[PDB]
C-alpha cells in the first residue's frame, strides 16, 4: 500500500463468477443450446451430440 | 531485522526504523494511517432523502 493509490475490489467476487461458469455449463449439457434462446428445455445428451 | 549499522530503511519510498538519537535506538515502523475516499449512496432525490 503506497500513498495515493488504492485498488477498488471487483464488483463481482470470484465465487458469483464460479456461479456463472457453473451455470453455463449445466445449461449447455442438459439443454443443449434451448436455453440461450428461451425457456431450457431438457434434451438428453447423446442426441443433442447427435 | 537491521544489520547493526544501518539507520534508515525503505523499499520504494520509505519505510524509515531506528531512533536516531545518539543515546538509544528503537525499531520503529512506518506506515499511513488507512486513508480513503468515501462514496455515498443514494436512491435518487426526488424519491427520498
Ligand atoms: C422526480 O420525480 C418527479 C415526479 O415524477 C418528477 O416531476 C421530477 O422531474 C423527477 N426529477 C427530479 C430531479 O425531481
Amino acid at each position: 500500500k503506497f500513498n495515493g493509490l488504492t485498488v477498488l475490489p471487483p464488483l463481482l467476487t470470484d465465487e458469483m463468477i464460479a456461479q456463472y461458469t457453473s451455470a453455463l455449463l449445466a445449461g449447455t449439457i442438459t439443454s443443449g443450446w434451448t436455453f440461450g434462446a428461451g425457456p431450457a428445455l431438457q434434451i438428453p445428451f447423446p442426441m443433442q451430440m447427435a | 531485522k537491521f544489520l547493526p549499522f544501518q539507520q534508515f530503511g525503505r523499499d520504494i519510498a520509505d519505510t524509515t526504523d531506528a531512533v536516531r538519537d545518539p543515546q538509544t535506538l528503537e525499531i520503529l515502523d512506518i506506515t499511513p494511517c488507512s486513508f480513503g475516499g468515501v462514496s455515498v449512496i443514494t436512491p435518487g432525490t426526488n424519491t427520498s432523502n
